[PDB]
């Protein structure tokens, strides 16, 4: 679900952002804001992915020692009130508490109890927090009749106010029923520190419609030793990797390059956007992709850096951009079954022109259920291609001219098989043995052209 | 045997061309007939699949109907079919169906006999009566004041559109009457004449206030309360004058130059012969003084 839907998508009232109008739909927000003590900070989704509570603001996630931290969902404080009392859970009062900016405000992360140290971070799907840094202006109206509510959100208003006992009287009696009405967030600038562990992570980038709660909210992944991925959202949010030491980073550009539509409070992902990757900002401190900008601060030296976005062609095509960003270049992978690749290469290959792609060569790289590497090269004009695999000890290449196999040699014979493509001319250099004799030892490097027929660039004896 | 079989104590179905028997859903005659994945078993009365529950007819026929009678048992089918537990309109009111672990030990969707009591769904806020059928409208439930859509039988909880007649009902659906605070908007739905939006002046927490009609000042709403800056009103029969702030006043007051009195329990204008600790001096009939 979009970043909003169990919590709130404020709208721009006036010239102020307003999540919740009503009385009833704020006790819903503590409402939703009250099953970390519950479920925790993070609750676990399909039984595969780990989810925050919507709208709950993180400031750390230390994978290493399985703690979390988080922002400030800090709420304003009323002074005043004379002759309190309390009964049946309702403030009783002679005079009217008001809102007031000018004094130390109250936090809510303090009464309702987040299990913040030892978490089980063991599912490697996770979705990043949605929430930045809130402060919450609300107007208490006279709405009648609500001294009989009984939620969690009421039981978390109910702690906030006993927490502390002299401010934040929620809903009270000011000889008419009175209670919170309005919540009206700023969202001061937030950065988040997920600071990754060993192992393999995979992260959610929330998509937030609100442009003022987009701007506002920043991530930062402290590198380590392992691999790591990200789902990019198609709205984009400033974030800034730590480039560690021999660490590999996956950026699922999914959202980033498919039409974008929301229903139901539910991203669909329609066709490619035209040119969306035409031109890829790959500075080597950060990289700038349709409407991402991904700051790489850190050991950004490593000359032997590989960055890989990902993006599903179809429903078992993958495409690969690989991505060195002190060379400021980048190469196409299409991986995939090989015969389904081959059925329907010329759909990929429109896909991938439409993406804007310019990579006139794209590798591949498919690894099967049953550990069959099937290598190879596709040009992206012509669509000739070239796939290179083993099954059962035996070489087998097969060239296909568009989605027709005019070459297939089942067993090639020859040791340091090695493929590689000129534009659209390929060749294989190789290790032929003469008469099965290791002595005689011959490298090729040929060039596969239609049935039966191969040209032999070179010869070396 | 293309099409329709001789039944053979399963109610066989055919494809027209294929001469297969299509086990899984089909729309034969735009229906929803779902043959069972033994071999072609088709209708068997009660069939779970996939989680959804479909009752069908035994006598072959087609089920999609709701507001079916089955031995003793009403249940309700949607539009593609699927046994429901809501709360449904049939042509008797709207039928509450319950699971089977709620009264009598039934089974899934009887139309239990819920009556005088209140039911919630997600919630959604019903009551039954007498008959097990709702009684959407107007209802005094122990003196309070709910009232059901006639539609959906779905108590309203908001402010609701009632004959161009605005009302607040809380998140239980009770009508409030009284000074409401609407959004950041002040309203006064008054209870005297039943707890209409009402747009004259009456008391609110801090005063009588001008809940004035529309376009009154600035863009404003119906009813909704204005700041008013120190003039002259005069809706209909009596006249009003409030503060400087919007607030209204009950008590010796001094407008032009001319001594005015208010009356205490209400800030109207006090007009004709008003005797008031003393003195009665002929408060005029008109601009009274």
């Amino acid at each position: 679900p979009i970043a909003g839907i169990s919590a709130g998508i404020p709208s721009l009232v006036n010239n102020e952002l307003i999540l919740h109008d009503k009385a009833t739909s704020v006790v819903n927000y503590f409402n939703h804001l009250s099953e970390s003590k519950e479920y925790g900070p993070l609750k676990t989704e399909d039984d595969k992915i780990l989810v925050p509570i919507d709208d709950l603001v993180i400031s750390e996630i230390d994978f290493n020692n399985n703690s979390i931290k988080l922002g400030t969902c800090n709420i304003l404080a009323m002074e005043g009130g004379s002759g309190h009392t309390v009964t049946g859970n309702i403030d009783h009062f002679f005079s009217s508490p008001y809102i007031s900016s000018h004094i130390p405000s109250l936090s809510v992360y303090s009464a309702i109890g987040i299990k913040t140290e030892n978490l089980d971070f063991s599912k490697k799907i996770m979705m990043l927090p949605n929430a930045p840094s809130r402060v919450f202006w609300w107007e208490t109206g006279a709405v009648p009749g609500l001294r009989s509510l009984e939620n969690n959100g009421t039981k978390l208003l109910d702690s906030i106010r006993d927490l502390y006992p002299g401010k934040f009287y929620w809903r009270f009696y000011a000889f008419f029923d009175y209670a919170i009405t309005t919540l009206k967030p700023v969202y001061e600038d937030t950065n988040t520190k997920i600071k990754l562990d060993k192992d393999t992570r995979n992260f959610i980038m929330p998509t937030i419609t609100t442009d003022e709660i987009r701007n506002k909210l920043s991530y930062s992944f402290d590198g380590a030793g392992g691999t790591y991925s990200l789902l990019l959202s198609s709205y984009p949010i400033s974030m800034n990797i730590n480039l560690s030491k021999d660490d590999l980073w996956i950026f699922n550009i999914d959202n980033e390059v498919r039409e974008i539509s929301i229903e139901n409070g539910t991203i669909k992902k329609g066709n490619l956007i035209e040119d969306v990757l035409s031109k890829i900002d790959i500075n080597k401190n950060k990289l700038i992709i349709g409407n991402q900008t991904i700051d790489f601060s850190g050991d950004i030296d490593n000359k032997d850096r590989y960055i890989f976005l990902t993006c599903e062609l179809d429903d078992k095509i993958s495409l690969i951009i690989e991505i060195n960003l002190v060379a400021k270049s980048y190469s196409l992978l299409l991986s995939g079954d090989k015969n389904y690749l081959i059925s329907n290469l010329s759909n990929t290959i429109e896909k991938i022109n439409t993406l804007g792609l310019d990579s006139k060569n794209i590798a591949y790289n498919y690894t099967d259920e049953s550990n069959n590497k099937y290598f190879g090269a596709i040009s992206k004009t012509s669509q000739k291609s070239i796939i290179h695999y083993k099954k059962d000890s035996k070489n087998i290449l097969e060239f296909y001219n568009g989605s027709t196999l005019e070459f297939n040699s089942k067993d090639f014979i020859a040791e340091d098989i090695n493929v590689f493509m000129k534009d659209d001319i390929n060749t294989i250099t190789g290790k032929y043995y003469v008469d099965n004799n290791t002595d005689k030892s011959i490298d090729f490097s040929i060039s596969l052209v239609s049935k039966n027929q191969v040209k032999v660039n070179g010869l070396y004896l | 045997v293309t099409g329709w079989q001789t039944i053979d104590s399963k109610k066989y179905y055919f494809n027209t061309n294929t001469a297969e028997a299509a086990t899984g859903w089909q729309t034969i005659d735009g229906k929803k007939y779902y043959f069972n994945t033994n071999t072609a078993e088709a209708a068997t009365g009660w069939q779970t699949i996939d989680g959804k529950k479909y009752y069908f007819n035994t006598n072959t026929s087609i089920a999609s109907t709701g507001y079916t009678i089955i031995n003793g048992k009403y249940f309700y089918f949607n539009t593609d079919g699927i046994m429901q537990i809501g709360v449904f309109k049939v042509p008797n009111g709207f039928e509450y169906f319950a699971p089977a672990n709620t009264h009598n030990n039934n089974i899934e969707g009887q139309a239990i006999l819920y009556q005088n009591k209140f039911l919630t769904l997600n919630g959604k806020k019903y009551y039954f009566g007498s008959d097990s059928k709702a009684i959407t409208g107007w209802q005094t439930i122990d003196g309070k004041k709910y009232y059901f859509n006639p539609n959906n039988a779905i108590a309203a909880t908001h402010l609701c559109t009632i004959n161009n007649d605005k009302y607040y009902f809380s998140y239980d659906g009770i009508l409030q009457n009284g000074y409401i605070t609407i959004e950041r908007n002040n309203f006064y739905f008054d209870a005297n004449n039943e707890s209409k939006m009402v747009t004259g002046v009456f008391k609110g927490p801090n005063g009588f206030e001008y809940f004035a009609p529309a376009n009154t000042h600035n863009n404003n709403i119906e009813g909704q309360a204005i700041v008013y800056q120190n003039k002259f009103l005069t809706l209909n029969g009596k006249k009003y004058y409030f503060d400087n702030d919007s607030k209204a006043v009950t008590g010796w007051q001094t407008i032009d130059s001319k001594k005015y009195y208010f009356n205490l329990n209400t800030a109207v204008a006090v007009t004709g012969w008003q005797t008031i600790d003393g003195e009665k001096y002929y408060f005029n009939l008109n601009t009274a003084e």
